[PDB]
């Protein structure tokens, strides 16, 4: 399973290489609406549930649902190379995605379907995108090993930053728009100040490669997965590993937190996803 | 206590005094000896 | 005009300058950033601006006294 | 850190030598520098508002 | 009155006798019960001995230790010069992954050389190689007088 | 009964003119209509800086704290330290010492620790080559602001070292009638505890806006690494227009803050410099109080300096009224003949002051 | 007045901190100057 989405507390999702957008619940665990799309890698909900936006390594971008028939809209050759990740905004009307034809493009939900409005060129194959939960700024991760932060009312190139010595592959932004978290494949995440871009702790764990970092959206604490079957979570004031979790067996590809209390679900290479909750 | 502090202060000011005095005496030595040897070279020819 | 306008005690300074036409804050005054940037998108108005020893000392002080008298 | 303490007989730390010498040099050090900076002037701000 | 004051070192086969005043001592017998000393043949460390008299005192002061200790040999003994006052401490340590952590044990003092005679201890007719000059009018202006 | 003043307006100029002229001063109702009335902490620490740099000057404050009676002593100067409080950076303390300085007994070697610079007040490089060349034109020779540790807006911790060592007898009189032909447009951009690319994103935008001109543009870059970086991130930009043929300067500066894009900050300081260099004649508008105080403590003769009709506004009015209440010198305002540019020539007869604290 | 010699150097926590980081930097270099078997 390549990616996980999760709603408030009820429905959950798994995204794989065949297109099995499996729709789950934490109480009966049967995959509700199984269908088939293709080599899908990243995805997101629509904020009321019941509607799922999802990309692919082919040139496409597709949208599905829960209740009615599965395929509703798809845009083929939306990016003529592979795309990597996508995001709704803080409200759920725009749709930003980045793609390794050095393009990041927006979309608008209109009525059932989507509508492209604005392309942006970058000087590198972009491979990650994260938009703030208050639409204050977006951040993009480029393999020429940099992180660029743009605004959203203007997209006027707020902060270009660097320092990871390998392609950074996961970004997150603080819940109250004060601190970003960049994470690369050199086992060293960086908590980054926001007003000018001062690094605070370029700290180091997960001794092969960070694959995805995500933010516990209540306080400013955060979970970080590995590639070597360990998921930790850290606090953002003293920067110590307040918990390790060793309970996978292979490459933990993805994870996602749930916004009710920081209720997290992780997913690995060994076809296992599992649920972590409070004590 | 005040013994130690005033004695290191006195040695410090004495060393800086030696530095200042030596500096002005050799700059007045060399900067004037340049034109002194120039005028002696100009005089001893003629 | 403007000399007695300054040195008259009664009137306030801004009423003085509007009749003619807080310094702990050091910074000089300024207008709207967008306004003067849009005014000076072209800046060729500023193109008009852009592009023996004893008798020496006596001449210096006597020319000083002469220009002192000539503007007295 | 067992030598900046000192013990005694039993029925232990009567007082810390290093920290005692630290404060006992610091307060008279700032007193000496205050006497230097305030020895030979006349103009003084009166006590407070 | 119980405070030691003179430490006379005499390398008595017709050798030099140095004499040291010995100012601020601390005795582990009247502070700390922590066990025995380590008693390994130690390493030695010396801080800014650069004068010719400094080389002489470090020669006659380190030629009384066991020759050629090993790498594992734990305790280090320091002789630090802080303005003609050889401060002596001695420590044991281990190597942490972060670095090194020392453990103060045994005596501590500081000694100032005040005579260094070429004869042996008993004679008092010994020709003085060096002794300090307390009453010159430039006593407190230099080191190793 | 002797010299009375209202309010904390031009307060630094009132106290520095009292201690230059040697006349006792008394200022009351320092924001007396306020919930926190009286003297603020930065100006009380400023007054005790004055007391550290002079000798015999007594200062008394009322129990209200809004009335200050000041007798002046003599300016001894010398070498001392001074921590400045975090309510106000080092510029607000150094810019009156910059024209109290060169007359004292000893050399000025005084170091300021605290916040380097902020928005409303003067930057260190700003005062360095926007006000030390005008001091070199008025007569001093050896003056420097050794910036040996930068600071930051919210935490500071920086260290400057004002050192002047040209104890001039009195400032020479000034003669400037021509508008200066601006030869070079230089500047620096400083950064503390940030990425170095912020500097390039400043400079390319600023010289992009000013690149449509025949003038030689030259802006330099400095980051501060190590413990010379202060204790908080911050970055600023300053530009001077330097006229080398006689040595005049105009300048403009600003420091970014949370969300300040370096491109638009470079554009803002470029347009602010163009505002100053179009609005000002023969001297900077911010250099103007130093200019008139050196012209008024010049020799017993007249000195003449060009300003334009824009220079006369409320700060200049309260300056000239301050000097007319302190040592009663009318400034004569001639008009220049060519009315294409409505310029006044200010002629000021300097009070015959000499420094009276020199071991001779 | 004036005095003959510098007094006894009193042992403060600052001077024992400088002596301890001296010796721990020295043995982090492992530059101890002992004798040799020769």
């Amino acid at each position: 399973v390549r990616s996980i989405d999760i709603s408030d507390d009820n429905k959950l999702l798994a995204t794989a290489s065949n297109g099995s957008l499996k729709i789950w619940n934490i109480k009966t665990h049967k995959c509700i609406r199984t269908f088939e799309c293709g080599y899908a890698l990243t995805c997101k909900f629509l904020p009321g549930g019941l509607l799922v936006i999802l990309g692919t390594r082919n040139g496409e971008l597709q949208l599905f649902d829960l209740a009615s028939s599965s395929l509703l809209d798809t845009i083929e050759d939306a990016h003529d190379a592979a795309i990597w990740s996508l995001d709704l905004t803080s409200d759920g009307k725009r749709l930003v995605t980045g793609s390794a034809d050095k393009t990041v493009k927006f979309w608008d939900f209109k009525v059932l379907k989507l509508h492209h409005d604005t392309t942006l060129e970058l000087t590198d194959d972009i491979l990650c995108v994260r938009v703030s939960p208050d639409d204050r700024y977006l951040a993009i991760s480029l393999l020429d090993n940099t992180v660029k932060v743009f605004f959203l009312d203007s997209m006027k190139f707020y902060l270009s930053l660097y320092g990871h010595k390998l392609p950074v592959l996961s970004i997150d932004i603080s819940f109250d728009s004060k601190m970003i978290i960049t994470s690369s494949a050199d086992k060293n995440i960086k908590i980054w100040g926001l007003d000018f871009g001062d690094c605070h702790k370029s700290l180091f764990a997960h001794q092969d490669s960070i694959m995805n970092v995500k933010f516990l959206p209540q306080s400013h604490n955060f979970f970080s997965c590995s590639k070597d079957a360990v998921v930790k979570y850290w606090d953002g004031e003293k920067f110590e590993c307040i918990q390790k979790l060793y309970a996978h067996q292979s490459e933990v590809w993805a994870l996602a937190v749930a916004t009710d209390g920081g209720f997290v679900v992780s997913s690995s290479h060994d076809h296992s996803i599992r649920i972590w909750e409070e004590t | 206590f005040e013994a130690r502090q005033r004695i290191e202060e006195k040695n410090k000011e004495s060393s800086d005094y030696h530095a200042k005095m030596a500096h002005i005496v050799n700059t007045i030595n060399t900067e004037e000896g340049a034109e002194k040897n120039k005028y002696e070279r100009e005089r001893k020819l003629r | 005009n403007i000399g007695k306008l300054i040195y008259m005690d009664n009137i306030s300074p801004e009423e003085c300058i509007r009749r003619w036409r807080d310094l702990e804050k050091f910074v000089p005054y300024f207008d709207t950033f967008e306004k003067l940037a849009k005014k000076w998108k072209s800046v060729d108005a500023i193109k008009e601006r852009f592009l023996t020893w004893y008798e020496l000392q006596k001449a210096k002080i006597s020319k000083q006294l002469e220009i002192n008298n000539i503007e007295y | 850190n067992p030598f900046e303490i000192k013990a005694a007989r039993n029925k232990i730390a009567v007082g810390k030598p290093g920290i005692s010498k630290q404060i006992g040099e610091e307060q008279r050090k700032r007193a000496f520098e205050a006497r230097k900076m305030m020895k030979n002037k006349r103009g003084g701000v009166i006590d407070k508002r | 009155r119980g405070v030691p004051t003179s430490l006379t070192i005499s390398h008595f086969p017709h050798g030099p006798t140095a004499q040291f005043s010995l100012h601020n001592v601390v005795m582990r017998h009247d502070i700390i019960n922590a066990g025995n000393q380590s008693e390994v043949n130690p390493h030695l460390i010396f801080d800014n001995f650069t004068t010719a008299l400094g080389k002489r005192v470090v020669c006659i002061l380190k030629h009384l230790f066991n020759a050629g200790p090993k790498k594992d040999s734990e305790r280090v003994i320091t002789f630090a010069n802080r303005g003609d006052f050889i401060s002596v401490r001695q420590h044991v340590y281990v190597r942490t992954r972060e670095g090194v952590e020392i453990a103060e044990v045994g005596p501590r003092f500081e000694m100032r050389l005040f005579e260094l005679r070429l004869g042996t201890l008993e004679n008092k007719d010994a020709d003085v190689e060096w002794q300090l000059r307390r009453f010159i009018r430039t006593a407190n202006k230099k080191d190793y007088l | 009964k002797y010299t009375t003043f209202q309010g904390s307006q031009n307060f630094r100029l009132r106290i520095v003119l009292a201690t230059l002229s040697g006349k006792p001063i008394k200022i009351e109702k320092i924001r007396s209509g306020d919930l926190n009335p009286g003297l603020k902490d930065y100006e009380v620490s400023f007054l005790r800086l004055i007391e550290s740099v002079t000798n015999g000057s007594v200062i008394e404050i009322s129990y209200t704290g809004t009335t200050v009676i000041y007798r002046p002593g003599i300016i001894v100067g010398g070498a001392s330290t001074h921590i400045c409080p975090s309510s106000k950076p080092v510029g607000y303390f150094v810019e009156p010492m910059l024209y109290l300085a060169p007359f004292s007994k000893k050399k000025f070697s005084i170091l300021f620790k605290g916040i380097t610079a902020s928005h409303n007040d003067a930057g260190i490089e700003a005062i360095k080559w926007g006000l030390m060349p005008v001091m070199e034109k008025f007569g001093v020779r050896e003056c420097a602001l050794h910036t040996l540790k930068r600071g930051s807006p919210p935490l500071g911790g920086g260290e400057v070292h004002l050192v002047v060592d040209s104890l001039i007898a009195q400032p020479i009189t000034m003669h400037e009638i021509d508008r200066p032909i601006i030869s070079s447009i230089t500047g620096v951009a400083y950064s503390t505890r940030v990425s170095p690319s912020l500097v390039n994103r400043m400079i390319d935008g600023a010289k992009k806006v000013l690149k449509n001109l025949q003038c030689e543009v030259n802006i330099t870059a400095d980051v501060w690494r190590g413990e010379n970086s202060g204790k908080s991130p911050g970055w600023g930009i300053t530009l001077v227009a330097q006229s080398k043929q006689k040595g005049w300067s105009y300048f403009a500066e600003d420091i970014g803050d949370a969300g300040s894009i370096p491109e638009e900050l470079g554009e803002k300081v470029a347009c602010q410099l163009l505002e100053e260099i179009s609005k000002s004649a023969a001297v900077g508008r911010n250099q103007l109080p130093l200019a008139i105080v050196y012209m008024v403590i010049g020799k017993e003769d007249i000195g003449r300096l060009r300003i334009n009709k824009e220079q006369i506004d409320e700060r200049f009015i309260i300056l000239l009224r301050d000097i007319k209440k302190i040592f009663n010198t009318e400034v004569f305002l001639k008009p220049v003949d060519e009315a294409d540019n409505e310029d006044m020539i200010a002629t000021i007869k300097g009070i015959g002051f000499t420094n009276t604290s020199k071991k001779i | 007045f004036d005095r003959t010699a510098k007094p006894v150097p009193v042992i403060t926590s600052e001077v024992t901190e400088s002596l301890e980081d001296m010796i721990r930097r020295r043995i982090q270099d492992s530059n101890f100057d002992d004798l040799q078997r020769r």
